[PDB]
């Protein structure tokens, strides 16, 4: 999904002909693909959801 | 390194500069606090002599404060250390 | 090499402009000759021109006056073309009264000595019965141009219009020149240069003023050792 | 807001108020603490004639005789031209 | 033309118009 | 302004409310509404203006008039249609090939159908014909020569230019025009016409009396020098001598921008289009030095300043020369009872209307208490609140309307006295101020050469402005280059010497246009003006000035010398006459500064705008700006103690001037009433410590 | 503007001129400043020298909306902006205003002087191609001035018998002589013989092999004269290019000299660019006539063929072969088809030097659809809903367009320029999003000392079997840090772990033969506030690796927010803007 | 959305800590970010000793 | 009247001949009105002398090069075509360079009859190759400004001269620019400054004097036909 992502952004940005290095794009999907859920507690702290 | 002398407020170059210190953050703050030791020297001349000290080289005929110490750092005059 | 130093002969055409010729020059050479001269004739040429009026009527520029036609700012922008030669570099006055129907011209201008109107034919204002209008007109030396001084910095009054001046005597200035260039490298320009000046000072004395002033500052690079 | 700090006519009076220290004290000192305790410039509070001339030990007419000298030493336009610009 | 004291300039209009403008301020 | 369709208001839609399909343009516009001018703002298409022809519906519909045109025969019955009827029948054009009798030529003809669909119909089926051409468009776009050549979007920036214009002192009119500017000059009201018929008794700078052919006599009373409502010049001067006849609906005195009867908007420039030393950089325009000279582009600005003296608590005010401590030098200018003498020139700063206001008591500072005992001088318990000319304004002083309580005047409650004093100035035209010509080709002025250093042609002319290339092609409006060229056509002025015939291009044009004078004054409409077969057979003779010179060539250049090296250009330039205006975006209106100024009530920010002193907002983006610098230090100057660090400003000032350092910042002042507004909402917010 | 900067540095001037003895005090300084008396300037001009103001713009898109610059005293009332930094700015001068801000203490003088300043701030923060390189008409001026015109005046033809060659010339200065003289023009081929400048590097090979060293050395090149004008605007150490300056040559040029040579060397060599490029620009007779603008000669006869196809789709709706939407799309690509071929034969038309194509083909600006609509065809004109109107307008705006092709032109002029406003908003609303977004994403270590890292593309296989190069390798793989090696047949390695990657490394990859190398980025830094220095690689603004202080979160957002507003749609896939 | 996200912080007792990046801004200290940081704003600067001497 | 200002005049020597000239102040703009007159006077009005023609043994029509020695006739051709030489007999003087034998052939191998000189005799020209002898003549007279090669105008009186360019003038290149010294005290005058570099025949001071000398002629001329009109004077000095 990283690769989906910078590829499916820079494919507009290619398309109207904007050079933008992906590492701007990369810093921006790094702060997308932080968190992570709760399927189970364990038994600790962690509200499934 | 054959470039034409610079003028005004880019004298001395920032890339002569960039090769004394770490990064160019480091050459603010050690440029800044350089210019206000020279202005606390020119404030606290009328008094009695304390620890100030500078410009340590010959100034203009009317020279800001952080352009002396600029020329200082180019002339290898100070040393520092980081945080 | 040529070894012939170059001349200036003249050709007058109407009273106030007059073809000057100079050949032969260095080749190469004439196009820069003719704008040097031309932008030293178009200039800086002294003359003299009106400074500040003074309608007894108004007591400022944005205003009318009972009876002429015209009003104020109209007067200023046609006293703004009067042509006019004074002599001496003091400002001195000349008046201006008129009673009663028709047209004002700049013939009706009474001058004291040493100025001169060039132009007695300018319409300045029209009147009717009611009409009355009497100035006094500031003439002053001076080159170049000058925008209006300023009343609060001189210490004049209120009745004082300030005008803009323009010290100029020439009007029109252009030059052509004729490159023989042969093929025997006997090469020399000719410069035809053209003067209309705005029948203030004949053409003459203007180009010999602007050579005097090129040999005052030429004479500065000459004079080293 | 017409009531705010106007940040010229502060620092106007600090340097009236260094200024005018320097003048009080091209005089002598009996003089310059008759006028300070006079119009309070040393806590805000206007000592008069009794309370000076108890906290100096003499007659109030004696400081009202160095009021009027001193007050006339500096009506004198060499102890006023650097105070004249101050009004 | 239809203005009494109206310049003389003239037109490249290669047409002519029925209808005059109209009174320009009748709304 | 007025003619002006606005789709929002009450009972209308707002600008937030706005979809997108309420601003394009439907099909049923055409001949009711101009689709070319619409502010460029965030107002495009919710405000629009009525066509030329228009006329309205007692149902509040927009009715159009159209030539009813019966089994092919065009006929002059003239009936109004609103744009239902417009959608029944089917509707030609009025360029089309009518044969003299209300014939049509050839039968494939151009024809719009209901919903919006352009066709070829046979002509026959054709039953309405356009009134004219331009019909579709407004007033101010009618006064566009060469529109059609035009790009939309520049076209529209003209219409919206054209009217920013402001009054000149001299206000000469156009050559090169359309139809529009005699008609939209008289019927724009600010032009005196003759009521009635007669003859001329007696003229002035002021009123003019007409003596009407049955006995009665009428005095047109001119308005002088009188303030329009942004500033401008609203001169009346008359046109008539005293022994003319008039008739009635004749122009009888000149407007603001009316010359002779017709609209001038600014004057004709000789202008060339090549791009000199950078100055000319990105829409940028240089000019002579001889429209500073000779005051072609200069405009007189007219300033209402106002005050009154009403009643308080403590008292009463009082308009009066007894100010306080102010040198007797400031109060020469002053009469006898306040306000300023009739002609007095003013500077920034200056005292106009000399009003003071009680105080009350307030205890002393005690050096200012020992200043009062020493110099003598009272407490002077008056407060002098004057009016004075603000900062950046100068010029004369025109005229003082005064009031009063005394005269039982018309005065709210409250208010003794009132007065307003009238300044004006006489702008030059200066670098920085805003030029355009009648195609949006707008531009600022980069720099008044002097007249030597202008290229000059092989006559001694100079050009006077110079415009840029790079700005044409790629804008699509080169109608300013048919423009330049007609200019000079018109300036020249040409002969078609017709002597075996008429030339080729020349046998549409019409009768008195074979030949034409200099300063010739002509007009192109604009849906049917100038062909370029037709320009380029004007160019080809174009007779020359007072030698044997003809200095612009077939194809519309000229050869330039270079006036401030000397040398000619070596490829030929094109030159000729424009037409361009003075905009109402003068740098004197824009520029601004300040040290340390007012400050807001509640919070305490720099207030805000050019009526006040007021800083820039140092807004969002350039924090964000700043911060991807990385300059963090002047990000806490800016936010700390430059805008809301209350105790900071004053020891920054202090250090300043006593050349200290500038101490470190504390707290902003938005963030503690951020702190207070926490607190009243019932959250408990406390700053801790460790 | 002096009238302005008397009120900015009210303070300085206060101070100073009671330093001078002008004033008793401050109060008499401070009225001293009000009235204006002329000693006030003189004052001015020593406070101002070496003090460094801002110059905001609104709207700030990106980083490079405040910059700093040494003020200087200017007549008139008008700020003077540099033209080199309009494209940062996107600043034309149509009436555009700025905004002078000023620092104070000595960290912000400091932070504008050494940050913050013009000259510092030559590439993108986003690509890194040059901001400061010149653009528009400075760019048609250096166009002329490097363009060759075979059959001009004063030749190198090396015809003998009768006489010699006549087209040697010792020394440029002798070739300016000649040119100054009628003789040489600018842009003719001749055979200087130089002494200063640096050949390239198959004729340094050749005359020289190892080691010639210009200053002294003379090598003789057939080149034109204003080649030779033009290298000697660059430095000394760049070898000679001898090609026409188009806008990609000088952009390549421009960034070759900021990635090799110290940034004030960039400064100087752009500002000579930018004065050589003007005043060839003024000679280059680049102007608009209509007898410049011609028309394509065969066009009536392109409109009567394709007018005949229109004609016969016209008549196969009517007798019912196909119904309303096939007969429009079918006319649709007809008329695309004329506007191909009318477009086609103008590009053949034209001469060369015709300045409207000159323009277009120096790259200096307009494509050239612009100069198809100048003359020959619009074309087909959309909607208001979007489609394509089936008319179409057949009339170039040199003729003169009619009433209702001018009203159908009139709906996509006014749906464009809503849809422009409308995207800005949208636009800096995005920005606005991405910054809150990305604020926590600063520098933070030297190196997180990670193994883990993404693979790149890098120039896939070819069919037959070559390196081909991948277009788009500048974006995804250039200014990044290896964390892997490059090994290759069981070779040596080619590249070690971290190194910055430019250009000669990349041609020394290609070279070897691999296509795919593991590199580091920002998803898998390890580090755990931000990212670390080496993951981030190379900053795009300096050329060096990027420092340990920046907030790249935000030069990343303001780069991919900023340059939206031109990013426009197309004719159920979202495919602009709402699509990212 | 600052009346959601202010109440369900203000019912979680939500400390913050002020590490970030537009807090520094809004409160007025100096940001983490460029010449904020302590490895730069801690500089200790001072003559050296060899033209200190020959001072 | 008065010029209200004097203006100077000072030189930054930079070489031995390479200059630079600033005068300052003027009025604006006089910075442009004298400096490109200056500019074509110094190029076109100093008189000097150069190399017009030259012939050469052993090459009649193989005008690619010569035998016996190594460097082509084009190369020979532009270096002799650089060479500082003054005179004073205005008639077309012959000077022979001449030499036997492998080596180096410099400038001071030439033999100069009575007035005319080489100012750099340690100049490089030509390298010979196993006992070749090389033969050539010059053909030296003076002139001013630059001439083209002038093309032969007679047809074979002399069958081996082959004509050159002639560089007449001391100076080689003169460029210029203009400035804006003092735009508030002042009301924005101007800068001139000059960079002119010459060869070793004449300093630049010297070129500069000289064509001060024939330009303050050149305006007397035009300032000889009403003496007694009032111009602008700047005065003493
Ligand atoms: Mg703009
Ligand atoms: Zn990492």
């Amino acid at each position: 999904v990283q690769i989906h992502l910078v590829r499916e952004v820079q494919e507009v940005y290619r398309a109207q002909g904007v050079s933008i290095h992906d590492k701007h794009i990369e810093v921006i999907v790094r702060q997308m693909l932080r968190r992570v859920t709760i399927i189970d507690s364990g038994s600790t702290e962690f509200l499934p959801g | 390194g054959g470039y034409d002398t610079p003028l005004g407020i880019t004298n001395p170059p920032i890339d002569e500069l960039l090769d004394r210190v770490s990064s160019k953050y480091a050459l603010v703050i050690y440029a800044a606090k350089r210019a206000r030791q020279i202005n606390d020297y020119y404030n606290q001349l009328g008094e009695g002599i304390l620890e100030y000290v500078g410009p340590l080289v010959e100034p203009g005929l009317q020279e800001k404060p952080l352009s002396i110490a600029l020329r200082e750092i180019h002339a290898d005059l100070l040393e520092h250390t980081e945080g | 090499l040529i070894s012939q130093r170059p001349t200036l002969s003249e050709d007058v055409l109407t009273d106030n402009r007059s073809q000057f010729v100079i050949e032969p020059l260095e080749p190469g050479f004439g196009y820069t000759l003719g704008n040097s001269l031309r932008r030293t004739l178009l200039s800086s040429i002294p003359g003299a021109a009106v400074t500040s009026i003074r309608i007894d009527g108004v007591l400022h520029e944005f205003t009318t006056v009972p009876g002429v036609k015209e009003d104020v700012t109209e007067i200023i922008l046609n006293l703004k073309s009067l042509v006019v030669s004074s002599e001496e570099d003091e400002p001195v006055t000349m008046y201006l009264r008129k009673q009663g129907p028709g047209e004002v011209t700049a013939g009706d201008i009474v001058p004291p000595a040493g100025v001169t109107v060039h132009n007695p034919g300018m319409h300045i204002a029209t009147l009717n019965d009611k009409g009355k209008l009497e100035v006094e007109l500031v003439v002053e030396r001076g080159r170049g141009y000058v925008p209006a001084v300023q009343n609060r910095a001189s210490g004049a009054e209120i009745g004082r219009i300030p005008v803009d001046s323009i010290y100029s005597p020439v009007l029109k200035v252009t030059y052509k020149v004729d490159a023989t260039r042969v093929e025997q490298r006997t090469d020399f320009d000719k410069l035809i240069l053209d003067v209309e000046t705005k029948n203030s000072i004949s053409p003459r004395d203007a180009l010999a003023s602007a050579g005097k002033t090129l040999v005052e500052l030429f004479g500065l690079a000459r004079e080293l050792n | 807001d017409s009531e705010a700090v106007v940040a010229v006519d502060a620092v106007s009076f600090t340097l009236l108020q260094d200024q005018l220290q320097s003048v009080l004290d091209t005089l002598s000192e009996r003089e310059a603490g008759v006028v300070r305790l006079r119009f309070g410039l040393t806590d805000g509070q206007p000592r008069t004639l009794d309370e000076i001339g108890q906290v100096y030990g003499v007659t109030r007419e004696r400081i009202r005789q160095i009021e009027s000298k001193t007050m006339s030493k500096l009506r004198h336009p060499s102890r006023s031209q650097v105070l004249r610009d101050y009004l | 033309n239809s203005v009494p004291g109206a310049p003389n300039r003239v037109s490249f209009a290669k047409l002519r118009e029925p209808l005059e403008v109209p009174g320009l301020l009748d709304v | 302004h007025k003619r002006r369709l606005s789709a929002l208001g009450p009972g209308g839609l707002s600008r937030e409310r706005a979809g997108l399909e309420v601003r394009d343009v439907h099909p049923s516009h055409y001949g009711r509404m101009c689709p070319i001018e619409t502010p460029e703002g965030p107002n495009i298409g919710l405000i629009g203006s009525l066509s030329v022809y228009a006329r309205v519906n007692p149902f509040g519909f927009i009715e159009t008039p159209y030539r009813k045109v019966v089994d092919g025969v065009v006929s002059d019955e003239i009936v109004y249609l609103t744009a239902d009827e417009e959608d029944r029948h089917v509707v030609a054009q009025a360029n089309s090939p009518i044969d003299a009798d209300g014939r049509f030529v050839e039968p494939r003809v151009l024809v719009r159908r209901k919903a919006g669909e352009v066709e070829y119909v046979p002509s026959s089926e054709v039953d309405y014909m356009d009134v004219s051409p331009r019909q579709m468009v407004s007033v101010a776009t009618a006064m566009i020569p060469f529109l059609e050549h035009d790009d939309a979007n520049r076209a529209l920036m003209g219409a919206n230019m054209q009217r920013q214009a402001v009054p000149l002192v001299r206000s000469e009119a156009p050559l090169v025009g359309t139809g529009m500017e005699l008609r939209a000059a008289i019927d724009a009201g600010d032009v005196v016409v003759a009521e009635e018929s007669g003859v001329i008794e007696e003229v002035s700078a002021d009123y003019i009396t007409v003596m009407h052919d049955n006995g009665t006599r009428r005095t047109y009373r001119m308005r002088k020098f009188a303030r329009s409502n942004h500033g401008t010049c609203a001169n009346q001067c008359p046109i008539v001598d005293a022994g003319d006849r008039v008739e009635a609906g004749q122009v009888i005195a000149d407007g603001p921008c009316t010359d002779d009867g017709e609209m001038a908007l600014g004057k004709n420039l000789l202008v060339a289009i090549m791009p000199w030393e950078g100055h000319n950089y990105e829409d940028a325009i240089i000019l002579s030095n001889r429209l500073v000279e000779e005051d072609v582009l200069t405009s007189i600005h007219i300033e209402e300043h106002e005050i009154d003296a009403r009643d308080t608590k403590l008292g009463a005010e009082e308009i009066t020369r007894d100010i306080p401590n102010i040198s007797d030098e400031v109060l020469a200018d002053l009469d006898e009872r306040g306000i300023v003498r009739i002609g007095a020139e003013v500077r920034d700063g200056d005292i106009l209307v000399g009003k003071v206001t009680p105080k009350g008591e307030t205890e002393l500072t005690p050096e200012e208490r020992l200043l009062r005992a020493i110099f003598g001088e009272k407490a002077r318990e008056v407060r002098d609140t004057s009016l004075k000319v603000p900062h950046g304004e100068s010029g004369k002083v025109i005229g003082i309307r005064v009031f009063s309580r005394e005269d039982e005047d018309e005065l709210p409650a409250g208010v003794n006295e009132l007065v307003r004093v009238y300044v004006a100035q006489k702008r030059k035209i200066s670098d920085g101020d805003k030029l355009a010509g009648r195609h949006g080709n707008k531009g600022v002025i980069g720099k008044i050469l002097p007249v030597e250093d202008m290229p000059f042609l092989a006559d001694g002319t100079p050009v006077d402005i110079i415009l840029n290339t790079h700005g044409v092609p790629r804008r699509m409006n080169i109608g300013q280059i048919l423009e330049t060229h007609l200019g000079w056509c018109a300036h020249s002025g040409w002969k078609v010497d017709a002597a075996k015939g008429v030339p080729d291009w020349a046998a549409r044009l019409p009768d008195e246009l074979l030949e034409a004078q200099p300063n010739a004054i002509v007009s192109t409409p604009v849906f049917d003006g100038a062909q370029e077969a037709e320009l380029q057979g004007l160019l080809s003779c174009t007779l020359p000035n007072r030698d044997g010179d003809v200095l612009v060539d077939a194809d519309g250049k000229a050869m330039l010398f270079d006036g401030r090296s000397g040398e000619p250009f070596p490829y030929p330039v094109t030159v000729g006459y424009m037409y361009i205006m003075k905009l109402h975006h003068l740098v004197d209106d824009k520029i601004h500064a300040r040290s340390t100024g007012p400050y807001s009530m509640i919070t305490q920010q720099p207030l805000g705008g050019k009526a006040q002193f007021g800083g820039q907002r140092f807004g969002e983006m350039e924090c964000w700006a700043m911060q991807a610098y990385g300059a963090a230090y002047t990000l806490q100057e800016l936010l700390t103690i430059k805008s809301d660090d209350t105790v900071g400003r004053v020891k920054v000032y202090e250090a300043i001037v006593k050349g200290e350092n500038i101490p470190e910042p504390g707290i902003p002042e938005s963030f503690k009433v951020l702190l207070k507004e926490l607190q009243s909402l019932c959250l408990n917010v406390e700053v801790l410590s460790s | 503007p002096k009238l302005m900067a008397l009120e900015l540095f009210k303070p300085f001037v206060m101070k100073r001129l009671v330093d001078l003895n002008h004033a008793q005090n401050i109060k008499s300084a401070k009225r001293m400043v009000e009235r204006q008396r002329p000693q006030v300037w003189d004052v001015l001009e020593e406070v101002i020298a070496e003090h460094p103001v801002l110059l905001n713009r609104a709207p700030t898109l990106h980083r490079l909306g405040i910059q700093a610059f040494e003020p200087m005293l200017v007549e008139g009332k008008a700020i003077q902006l540099h033209p080199l930094v309009c494209e940062a700015f996107n600043a034309d001068f149509d009436g555009d205003q700025m905004a002078v801000h000023l620092p104070l203490s000595a960290e912000a003088q400091a932070e504008a002087r050494i940050l913050m300043l013009s000259s510092n701030n030559i590439l993108s923060p986003a690509s890194g191609r040059p901001l400061a390189m010149p653009r528009l008409d400075m760019v048609t001026g250096l166009y002329y001035l490097t363009t060759e015109v075979p059959g001009d005046t004063g030749e190198y033809q090396p015809a003998s018998g009768d006489h010699p060659e006549t087209g040697v010339y010792s020394s440029p200065a002798e070739a300016i002589m000649a040119a100054d003289r009628g003789v040489l023009s600018v842009r003719a081929k001749i055979k200087v013989r130089l002494t200063q400048l640096r050949p390239p590097v198959e004729i340094e090979a050749e005359l020289f092999g190892h080691s010639g060293w210009q200053p002294g050395d003379a090598w003789m090149a057939e080149t034109t004269l204003g080649r030779v004008m033009f290298n000697e605007l660059l430095p000394l150490g760049y070898p000679f290019v001898n090609k026409q300056m188009h806008k990609k040559v000088q952009a390549a040029i421009i960034n070759d000299l900021a990635e090799r040579y110290p940034m004030i060397v960039v400064a100087q060599t752009v500002d000579k660019l930018k004065d050589a490029g003007f005043y060839w620009a003024t000679r280059s007779g680049v102007t608009v006539s209509m007898a410049d603008v011609l028309v394509p000669p065969r066009k009536k006869e392109i409109l009567d063929h394709y007018e005949e196809r229109a004609d016969k789709v016209e008549k196969q709706f009517q007798r019912g072969a196909l119904n309303h939407d096939e007969r429009n799309e079918a006319l649709v690509e007809i008329w695309k088809e004329a506007t191909d071929e009318v477009g086609q034969a103008l590009r053949e038309h034209y001469p060369d030097d015709n300045p409207i194509i000159t323009i277009v083909d120096s790259g200096a600006t307009g494509n050239f659809t612009q100069t198809r609509t100048l003359a020959g065809m619009k074309g087909l004109v959309t909607n208001p809903k979007g489609e394509f109107i089936p008319r179409p307008v057949k009339s170039s705006f040199r003729e003169g367009l009619t009433v209702l092709e001018y009203f159908i032109n009139t709906h996509g002029a006014r749906k464009g320029l809503a849809d422009t406003a409308l995207r800005t908003a949208d636009s800096g609303y995005l920005t606005r999003r991405l910054v809150d977004v990305s604020q926590d994403v600063i520098v933070r270590e030297h190196d997180c000392q990670t193994e883990r890292g993404i693979v790149v593309e890098l120039a896939e296989r070819a069919p037959d079997g070559t390196l081909i190069r991948d277009p788009y390798i500048e974006t995804s793989a250039y200014a990044r840090t290896l964390g892997t090696d490059a090994v290759d047949e069981a070779g040596n390695v080619i590249v070690e772990r971290g190194q910055d990657l430019g250009d000669p490394e990349i041609d020394a990859l290609l070279a070897a033969g691999i296509t795919q190398v593991k590199v580091r980025s920002v998803l898998t830094c390890a580090t755990s506030t931000g990212v670390c220095a080496t993951c981030y690689g190379r900053s795009m603004a300096t050329g060096k690796l990027v420092d340990i202080g920046e907030a790249v979160g935000i030069v990343a957002a303001q780069s991919i927010g900023e340059p939206g507003t031109q990013l426009t749609m197309r004719t159920d896939i979202t495919g602009g803007l709402p699509r990212v | 959305e600052t009346t959601r996200v202010l109440t369900d912080a203000a019912i979680n007792c939500r400390s913050d800590k002020l590490n970030g990046l537009k807090e520094n801004v809004i409160i007025g200290k100096l940001i983490p970010a460029g010449t904020g940081i302590n490895r730069y704003r801690n500089i200790a600067v001072q003559p050296t000793e060899e033209a200190r001497a020959a001072a």
